[PDB]
DNA sequence: CATTTTGCAATTAGTACTCTTAGCTATGAG
RNA sequence: CUAAGAGUAC
DNA sequence: CTCATAAATTGCAAAATG
């Protein structure tokens, strides 16, 4: 059974992640949830037989006041988990049919191995409602807590084009950052949006860098 | 693995199964010439190999000037003299140990430690 | 003791422009190099005639 | 390609 | 070198008349299974035959071209481990004397 | 002091500087990268000295990497498209029997390993049991493409017997002796392959021979005079044809030759290589 | 090392077993294949007391004659934290039930793993000759084609003592002795996600790596 | 002076017999390899580290028996030109000659040169240069140091071309 | 141009000139005296046009106006009178 | 639905000096 | 004059 | 007799299958 106790501890350090994820993101998601034990992760989210289930681990999450005070377009996010190691077409389309009857712009898709190609296809549905694919493998790890990584604040549009109007930049003159970097896909940063990269730097102490998506 | 070849045509013999004694049985690919095998085993493979490492020792193997000379007993005749060189394995892991080839009696014999 | 030949000399080791080098055994040997390369443009009388 | 820079192919 | 020098060839018909005279096994009929421990005896490459006892025949080898019979250009090698007997005697060798 | 070897090319002092090469007629066998197929490669830069003088790289190389459980020998042969296996030269050559061809390759019964690592060989080629059928095999991968089936046994026969080693013969009737030397070639690539010895060094100095004015002169004058007789050989043809007088004054252009020589003293380059042939540097005796 | 256990020189060495890569290669002596023609009784006489246990411990009516025989390293189970259970529970996991697969124990004077196919219920008149060979195919899967523990691209790991400046408590910076983890061979995915390590802090030469990994920052 | 030289032999002679000692356990199988490379790669190593730290020890007594009116010695502690290791060569030991990074290698077969036997691992062998060079260099040794130096200016020519195109 | 030109109220660049905009400024000027252009300075025998410009800068009677282009092509007007030679 | 495999040439420290050789070969026809 | 080549300096 | 011509990087589109 040390094969399930691993999977399970994996499993856990992934959700914590996926909660780091959704509270940075700038929705509402309390310090307890983050920080919760193995042991309580055990008792809630796995069954008395040993296997950990998936369907109750789904959760939803709502923009904080300081999100919406800041962007004023943005509202319930919905985060959801595959059981089946191989996600087919109908769970896929049963979680965006879900996700468009229940009004969500956003909603993750954390997998277990990979998603068929005929998945892929219907993945991005009909405007707002954005769908963003990420594995438990590489979600067992927090990348931004290293200390390579430096701070990535998002920036709202009334940000973006006060940044543009006194750096007086083009669209394409600002350094780029992939819409497939690690952290790209961690802060949900769709194409033309703006981070604002935080670094101790050697020669003055804090700088402040900004990278367009691409 | 000491294979063996047919003695009619001169060409490689083959193991098979038997049916009615259930037995390995030696058998050729072009003639169908059929004996019984000495022994079950059919393939050998070495992935550490402990042969070969005093490789093309002869009788005159002395009279090689650069080889090298030494003094150390001879555990077949006690004398002094004889010839020594490093283990002929030339893979990059094999241990440096030396091999002994007495001039009097022939006898191989190494420096290792472990084995005795 | 079990020679087969013996060098007849073996500073006949250098060639023709080491063999110039006075105590090349007491020198750097990209010296020697260099000395070896330097005296072909050495002047002095290549013919007498 | 090329080569360089076979074919494709071969 | 100073000393060096480099040979200028010679016909090898003489050497391939004396490896035969001297014992050298003809390579048309050379089974290996009956003389196993058997030294290969190659004249500028050419793999000529096979000896049964290279020592002897090094040994006067050696004294021919030391008494001047053989042409002190060609060089005679008896690589003993793996039982091979290599004689060269064509043009653009760099030997030198001891 | 004066002590000569040089020569004299429209008044300038011309030296030829040994030239380095490596020896012909010597089996070298190298390791090869982990991602190309082939392993190890054995070689020889085979040339006859009394002949033609003409390079023919025949190479044996080893295909499959450790990992690899089909690990199949393949020969170069010369003017053939295809590496074909050594088991098909060897039936082709003359030695159909498997123990045959395993005894003039390997040399040990007990030495088990060997014969191993040579089984693919035989197990690929079982396919064919005929001399003959070898033969008509190689002529099929013949690149000639100009010989009917009946006669590319005779087209292989050539193959095997003036472009295959010109170094040991170029009769008939010693098939045996070139099948030895495959043998041996074979040999040395699996002893390289199974760690027994190491790879050649391609540095040794007793492993490169030094063209000097001799060879050089000899090799040039060889191509020189192939053109001259070449020449005469059209004019004579051309005289003959038309039927006109024979001379052999207007035969022979002594300026073939003369020019010849001239242009590859006088300049570096060696033909029709370049800086063989080198003004001598009379800055000081020892220069 | 995670920094409660950063001088656990055991937890060190778990650690380094857990993400060293592991291969039978490196494992086996020999491997041979021999011609048993009962799985009951065994003509090798010095590793019949194995089956003597296994036959007696618990099907064997449907298995090929053809019996793959490796024969391990002592010092490689030595050196590695390897056992003759962990072994054969991995190939019997990765072979299903197709390949029934007996191991004597650790203690045993040799270490010998013996395998046999399975058979098909269905008649074949001509995989019979062949079945050896099928046999020698498998056994060069088994090879390579299986790991038994460790990380994937990670030749080796050799453990080294580094010093590092710690903030100590009473204020000044004090020179903590640290263990710390070089491997040949970059997995950074695979090896940053081992629990036990640090994650936060793991580098790596490769900074394709750490773009492709962590980010372009 | 006489006694500075002395101890500069018996330290020379202390670290080639340590290198036999190392030799003997490595012949009797009873050196075990370190753990990430094989028993040769360890082997060479310690002989190695022995023949370096070796020269270093015979310099230092070197320069400490310099006086302070050494003319050397005085250019060396100014930082004008030359270092510990020039001293070190010019009187007490030139040191170990390495190509690739390793030792003298058997370019013959097992064996550097025609004059050493097969097999031989002494440090004399394979390019040790126990002889500084006011006392001169042995034949063999002239040509270790001569092999070491060819390496040198290869090292040269070959990093000079690849940082020029670094550099463009 | 109107556009382009960022208004002297609202300059956000360096009051201190640069060492290029005085390299540039004294060969400059140092042309322009070589070229018999009126002097605005008091000479105390000084011959050399570099010394000439050097003098000029020195209590800022240089007649000339740096034109620092931002990269978006805006630029601004700098007289060398208000800018501070600190290097 | 899942792999899979294969064949090679262009471009790659700066300057700076001196000297040596050669420039479609031979044959037809106006 | 051009091109090619060789040797050479740092 | 003289002019005119005989190391290491890259950068993939096929073709085959079950
Ligand atoms: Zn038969
Ligand atoms: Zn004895």
């Amino acid at each position: 059974d040390q094969e399930n106790e691993r999977n399970i501890s994996r499993l856990w350090r992934a959700f914590r992640t996926v909660k780091e994820m959704v509270k940075d993101r700038g929705y509402f998601i309390t310090q307890e949830e983050v920080e919760l034990p193995l042991e309580d992760f055990k008792a809630k989210y796995c069954d008395s037989m040993g296997r950990p289930q998936r369907k109750m681990m789904s959760f939803q999450a709502n923009p904080t006041e300081e999100s919406i005070s800041k962007f004023p377009d943005m509202g319930s996010l919905w985060v959801e988990f595959c059981d089946e190691p191989s996600v087919g077409v109908k769970t896929m389309k049963t979680f965006v049919i879900h996700i468009q009857e229940k009004n969500f712009q956003t909603g993750i898709f954390v997998y277990q191995n990979n998603i068929t190609p005929s998945a892929m296809k219907l993945v991005p549905s009909i405007p707002p409602a954005t769908i963003e694919t990420f594995n438990e493998a590489a979600l067992v790890v927090n990348i931004t807590h290293h200390e390579l990584v430096p701070k990535h604040i998002r920036l709202s549009s009334d940000e973006k084009r006060e940044l543009l109007k006194r750096y007086r930049l083009k669209e394409s003159q600002l350094p780029r950052i992939q819409r497939a970097d690690p952290v790209a896909l961690y802060l949900g940063l769709k194409r033309g949006e703006v981070v604002k990269i935080i670094r101790k730097s050697e020669t003055s102490g804090r700088y402040a860098s900004y990278r367009i998506c691409m | 693995t000491t294979f063996r070849f047919c003695r009619d045509c001169n060409n490689m013999l083959y193991p098979r199964e038997d049916k009615e004694n259930n037995r390995l049985l030696f058998e050729c690919r072009t003639c169908s010439y059929v004996e019984e095998a000495g022994s079950p085993l059919v393939y050998r493979h070495e992935l550490i190999t402990n042969i070969g490492e005093t490789a093309g020792v002869v009788q005159d193997i002395g009279s090689d000037p650069t080889l090298p000379r030494s003094d150390r007993e001879c555990p077949k005749c006690h004398s002094r003299e004889n010839v020594f060189f490093q283990s002929q394995q030339r893979r990059k892991d094999t241990s440096m140990v030396l091999f002994f080839v007495c001039l009097s009696c022939s006898h191989i014999f190494t420096s290792d430690q472990k084995n005795k | 003791t079990t020679f087969t030949h013996c060098e007849i000399h073996p500073s006949m080791i250098l060639g023709v422009a080491a063999s110039i080098i006075p105590f090349p055994d007491h020198n750097q040997s990209p010296r020697n190099t260099y000395q070896s390369a330097m005296g072909k443009q050495a002047m002095g009388v290549f013919l007498t005639n | 390609t090329x080569p360089g820079v076979t074919x494709p192919g071969v | 070198s100073l000393m060096s020098c480099i040979s200028v060839g010679t016909d090898p018909m003489p050497i391939i008349t004396f490896l035969s005279e001297w014992g050298m096994e003809p390579l048309e009929d050379y089974v290996p299974h009956q003389s196993p421990d058997a030294t290969r005896v190659f004249v500028n490459g050419v793999w000529h035959g096979v000896h049964r006892n290279p020592a002897r025949l090094m040994e006067t080898l050696r004294t021919l071209r030391r008494k001047g019979d053989i042409n002190p250009e060609v060089s005679m090698i008896r690589d003993i481990r793996e039982k091979e007997l290599k004689i060269f005697t064509d043009a653009g060798r760099v030997y030198r004397p001891l | 002091f004066d002590m000569g070897g040089y020569f004299i090319i429209n008044g300038s002092e011309k030296v030829l500087i040994a030239q380095e090469r490596s020896a012909g007629n010597i089996v070298q066998v190298f390791k090869k990268a982990a991602p190309s197929p082939i392993s190890h490669v054995a070689e020889i830069r085979s040339a006859l000295e009394k002949g033609s003088r003409f390079i023919s790289t025949l190479q044996v190389k080893l295909y499959g990497r450790e990992g690899s459980s089909a690990r199949t020998i393949k020969a170069t042969l010369p003017y053939i498209k295809q590496d074909i296996p050594i088991v098909i030269i060897f039936r082709a050559l003359g030695i159909i029997p498997d123990g045959e061809i395993l005894e003039h390759i390997c040399y040990d019964v007990n030495d088990w390993q060997m014969l191993e690592m040579l089984k693919p060989c035989v197990e690929d080629g079982f396919v064919i049991q005929d001399r003959e059928t070898a033969l008509d095999f190689i002529g099929r991968r013949g690149t000639a493409l100009g010989i009917k089936k009946e006669k590319r046994i005779q087209y292989a026969k050539d193959i095997l017997q003036k472009e295959f080693l010109p170094h040991i013969t170029q009769l008939e009737g010693f098939e045996s002796r070139k099948a030895f030397f495959l043998g041996y070639m074979i040999n040395r690539l699996l002893l390289c392959a199974l760690d027994r010895k190491d790879q050649d060094d391609r540095d040794h100095f007793g492993k490169k021979r030094l063209d000097l004015a001799g060879p050089l002169l000899a090799q040039l004058f060889k191509t020189l005079f192939k053109k001259l007789t070449k020449d005469i050989f059209r004019y004579m043809q051309r005289t003959v044809e038309e039927a006109h007088d024979f001379n052999m004054k207007l035969a022979i252009n002594a300026k073939t030759i003369t020019s010849g020589l001239k242009y590859a003293l006088a300049t570096g380059n060696w033909g029709e290589r370049a800086g063989v042939s080198q003004v001598l540097n009379r800055y000081t005796y020892s220069s | 090392l995670e920094p409660g256990h950063a001088a656990d020189q055991e937890q060190a060495k778990l650690i380094r077993s857990a993400i060293e890569h592991t291969t039978l290669k490196s494992v086996t002596i020999a491997s041979e294949i021999y011609y048993d023609p009962d799985p009951r009784s065994t003509v090798i006489p010095e590793d019949e007391e194995i089956i003597q246990l296994h036959f007696s411990l618990l099907s064997f009516d449907q298995q090929s004659p053809w019996l793959l025989r490796l024969e391990l390293d002592r010092a490689a189970m030595n050196d590695k934290d390897l056992t003759m259970g962990q072994v054969g529970e991995r190939i019997k996991q990765t072979f299903k039930n197709d390949l029934f697969v007996i191991w004597s124990e650790d203690n045993d004077e040799k270490l010998i793993i013996r395998c046999r196919v399975v058979r098909p219920k269905s008649l074949d008149a001509e995989t019979e000759a062949e079945e050896d060979h099928m046999l020698k195919k498998i056994e060069n899967t088994m090879l390579e084609n299986i790991t038994l523990r460790g990380v994937e691209n990670i030749e080796r790991v050799v453990m080294m003592k580094y010093d590092r400046k710690v903030p100590s408590p009473t204020g000044e910076y004090v020179k903590e002795p640290e263990w710390v983890l070089e491997t040949d061979g970059v997995n950074l995915s695979e090896v940053m996600t081992v629990p036990g390590i640090d994650p936060t802090r793991i580098y790596t030469n490769s900074f394709i790596d750490i773009m492709e990994v962590l980010g372009i920052e | 002076d006489g006694p500075t030289m002395r101890e500069i032999t018996e330290t020379i002679a202390e670290a080639k017999k340590k290198v036999l000692d190392v030799t003997k356990e490595a012949q009797a199988n009873l050196l075990t390899a370190k753990h990430g490379m094989t028993l040769r790669e360890s082997f060479e190593d310690n002989v190695v580290r022995f023949l370096n730290e070796a020269r270093d020890k015979a310099g230092r007594l070197a320069e400490v028996n310099l006086k302070d009116l050494n003319n050397v010695k005085q250019m060396v502690m100014a930082g004008s030109k030359g270092s510990f290791i020039n001293i070190a060569q010019m009187s007490a030991c030139v040191g170990q000659q390495s190509v690739e990074g390793k030792r003298i290698a058997f370019g013959f077969v097992d064996r550097t040169l025609p004059h050493f036997s097969k097999d031989d691992y002494s440090p004399e062998s394979k390019g040790f240069v126990e002889n500084s060079y006011l006392r001169g260099l042995t034949p063999q040794e002239f040509f270790f140091h001569a092999m070491g130096g060819r390496e040198g200016l290869i090292d040269t020519a070959v990093k000079t071309a690849e940082t020029g195109y670094i550099q463009r | 141009l109107k556009e382009k030109a960022i208004p002297k109220d609202q300059r956000a660049t360096t009051p201190y000139m640069t060492k290029y905009e005085r390299a540039r400024i004294l060969g400059t000027r140092a042309l322009q005296i070589s070229m018999n252009a009126p002097v605005f300075v008091d000479l105390e025998g000084e011959t050399d046009p570099l010394r000439i410009a050097m003098k000029e800068l020195a209590e800022k009677k240089i007649p000339l106006v740096i034109r620092r282009y931002l990269p978006d092509g805006s630029f601004e007007d700098w007289s060398v009178e208000e800018l501070i030679v600190d290097l």
